[PDB]
């Protein structure tokens, strides 16, 4: 909830990432610590296309900006990201 | 006879007010047309498909509808899983129970766009079907349609300002700008 | 954040509204587009062609134009000779003087008719070339052209009117209800 | 039954087999098909144009024939005048004298290139017209055309052989290298 | 400077056993094109679907694939999961990996049925990509791949033969002739 | 010109809609100048109509024209329309 | 097993050609663990077979069962055919 | 006659025409000195293809080639060229 916030300010504060696409996709990703940890890190999108959309665009930008970072998501020089739909 | 010069003058003008005279044809009227909205953007959000196909009068809608989803420049748009079913091998005409099998065996969640008149038995059957539906009909074959006065000289117009409609609900609620 | 319903709501007012505020564009600024037509219609009723081109936005609008000319049930209307000239052999690519001269030679009386971007060098000098054409550009390659706002929201809409008032001002003529 | 990598090895022997004892078949049997391909190849070279159709079983091949006549990079050949006249507006439907006059008014010397079924009356008329033809059939609709078996298992090599034999036909004579 | 009528004759015969000549061609050089065949065939034996493409050279072949799978008299043939990806909203153009999410989340079980050149680097990643493939190369992209000389002036014969030999492996094994 | 009489045989002709008429036939024109006793000739305004008729009412013509009575004494009249100046 | 004479129903049935019957009929067959007198199961060797046979024939196969007397003392018969394993 | 056979040389002997330019259209090409003088030079065609393909991609080569070379076309700083078919 904490990390959630915060996973989002590196990715805003992204060269790569405009402010649209921050707003558009990235804005409503949510974090997933029960599942988590730490080889991996799980988020949630609102929907499929949405899970679908920035899983294709946007999933090598966010390996990267995790592994490049210190977050709860440890060791993991090459953290793994996987985002899904909610309920 | 009347000056052409003359004429196209007086034309232009009874065009355009016409025009803005029924611009709020679509409000006024509001229907369930926001409901289909609604379902067929829940359809597609959930990573449905469209199969759109259109009455011989209206591929240059299809073809509208297939380039506006997906333009050439996406820019940073989802590539939106949309079918031009008119041209497919599944378009049903001897067996539409073949055409329907397959097409619910090849595709994870298929939904059926159509628009206008209904030219055959085979499509008739699949839009009576069960498969998920945006019926752009002149004639209620179901319910859950919208309806459309076929013999509208404004016709061709709203249809646009109906796509347009549905372009924008998808992606503003695609985009987390309005909540349904 | 808004409610889709109240959203949907007031979306088709705005939308209705802001089409009746424009409704005038076209008289509201009846630029040489009346000359065009003039000639063009007298082109087509001495029996010249019509070669419909179209960027690639507008291949929708290109298929309206053939499908409205020529519509599945004539009637009565005469079949005219109208050409999706997209689609042809001829379609200037790498060598526009082989185009041209191909063209020249199948054709008795061609006539270019173009709409939108013009997408290569090909095209564009063809369309410079002498052979008649009616152009409906976003850049004046030419003095005789139709100018269009590339980027107007309702852009879509007046291809339509435009196109309707064409249709109509060609038939007010050939049928002797107009003179030119 | 039996098993399959035994199968097709068995199968792919008499198919090419088959193949290499009917590749007389042209020869043997030679028609007036040499004088058609001639009166053609006239046609073509003294500027005429070519209006392709085909059945609906040979659209492959009728954009075979678009393609292999004017390919993408030309290189150094000529634009030949060839039209899809399938895809035309032209194309009769009902009332083929419409279809025919308009042709005879758009293009300066057209030809009727037809494979196939003629599949409805329109083109039928079209064909017993007296515009020049090219008929490829499986029935003598007129004394001057080329015949061919409908059910033969290699029909669809033999488009492709005649095809051939056509475009070196027409390039030897354009070129100088054999006198017709 | 010879007289056409002899050339011609001349020329169909060298054609014929040129042919013949080459008619084992396959056959003899039986490389592991029976395996590939093998695996598509369970694939589509599985419900998996078929996703076809071709270089802009082989658009007739395409074709030509599109309608002998699916026939206009099926008779009581299956409907095939047979699609024109050439033609479809999902070939790739600027991001592939647009193009092979949505294309994994619209079908069940897509395979890449390719011919020919791979004309940009969009089509080359996906053929590339994990999704089941049947290429048809001039190139080795992959080594599950057919190979085929390009500038091989039979080439259009073997295409046929090759689909021929699908067609007929495919449905020997889907009717219980033969074990796979 | 009192000879375009012609007109009201084909305005009175079943086969001919009023719309046809209008549109079509009511612009067509005598000309007693060429036409002789076994052909009529017409004009058009332009080639589209001169086209048009011709491809859709030219039988129509001739058959009217034969099974009538001025410089037409023909048993099978033939019809040829054309284009003004 | 010996229940298999359903493909002799079939076979001698009308609206079911020899090729029918050959491409498609003589594939299935028959699963009595499942099937429960209100239905009948049957296996296809593989999925295309397992649905266009559902697909073309389904009708046919529950008609011909419900109008015959083993499992299927039902007055009207579901068929299910699947793929086999 | 003469300058027939002279032209074509010329020709041949040019940078941007390669020899089977020159065979399979050139070579075709024959000179019309009636009708020909001074600030145009006419040629035939044996049809109508070779008259329009030659003409849309020579047509300024010739002109070209001929403008910068003395033949029996005179003055003509700028000569013309037209060719048509044959009978
Ligand atoms: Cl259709
Ligand atoms: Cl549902
Ligand atoms: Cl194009
Ligand atoms: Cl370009
Ligand atoms: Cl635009
Ligand atoms: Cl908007
Ligand atoms: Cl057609
Ligand atoms: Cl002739
Ligand atoms: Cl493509
Ligand atoms: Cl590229
Ligand atoms: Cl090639
Ligand atoms: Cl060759
Ligand atoms: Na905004
Ligand atoms: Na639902
Ligand atoms: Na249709
Ligand atoms: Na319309
Ligand atoms: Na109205
Ligand atoms: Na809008
Ligand atoms: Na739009
Ligand atoms: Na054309
Ligand atoms: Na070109
Ligand atoms: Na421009
Ligand atoms: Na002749
Ligand atoms: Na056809
Ligand atoms: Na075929
Ligand atoms: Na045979
Ligand atoms: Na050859
Ligand atoms: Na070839
Ligand atoms: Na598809
Ligand atoms: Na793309
Ligand atoms: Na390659
Ligand atoms: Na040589």
């Amino acid at each position: 909830n904490n990390i959630e916030k915060e996973i989002l300010a590196l990715v805003k504060q992204n060269p790569k990432v405009s402010l649209i696409e921050y707003e558009n996709y990235f804005s409503q990703l949510k974090y997933n610590p029960n599942a988590s940890k730490s080889d991996i890190a799980f988020f949630y999108a609102p929907n499929q296309v949405l899970c679908t959309t920035i899983t294709a665009k946007y999933g090598a930008l966010l390996k990267e900006i995790l592994s490049q970072n210190k977050v709860g998501m440890h060791l993991a020089h090459s953290v793994d990201v996987r985002i899904e739909v909610a309920p | 006879m009347k000056n052409f010069y003359d004429w196209i003058k007086e034309f232009i003008r009874d065009q355009g007010e016409f025009i803005a005279q029924q611009s709020g044809w679509l409000e006024l009227e509001r229907s369930s047309y926001a409901k289909l909205i609604a379902q067929t953007i829940s359809h597609v959000l959930n990573g449905g498909s469209l199969l759109v196909s259109a009455d011989s009068s209206r591929h240059w809608f299809l073809n509208y509808i297939l380039s506006n989803l997906n333009p050439k420049d996406l820019k940073e748009r989802p590539l939106l899983s949309v079918i031009d079913f008119n041209a497919s091998s599944f378009y049903p005409k001897n067996d539409a129970n073949l055409s329907l099998a397959t097409i619910e065996m090849t595709y994870q969640n298929p939904m059926f766009w159509h628009v206008g008149k209904i030219e055959n038995e085979g499509l008739k059957t699949i839009l009576l079907s069960k498969i998920p539906s945006f019926l752009w009909l002149f004639e209620e074959l179901k319910e859950d349609c919208l309806l459309l006065k076929e013999h509208d000289s404004l016709l061709d117009y709203k249809l646009l300002q109906l796509f347009k409609l549905f372009e924008n609900a998808l992606f503003s609620v695609l985009y987390n700008k309005v909540t349904l």
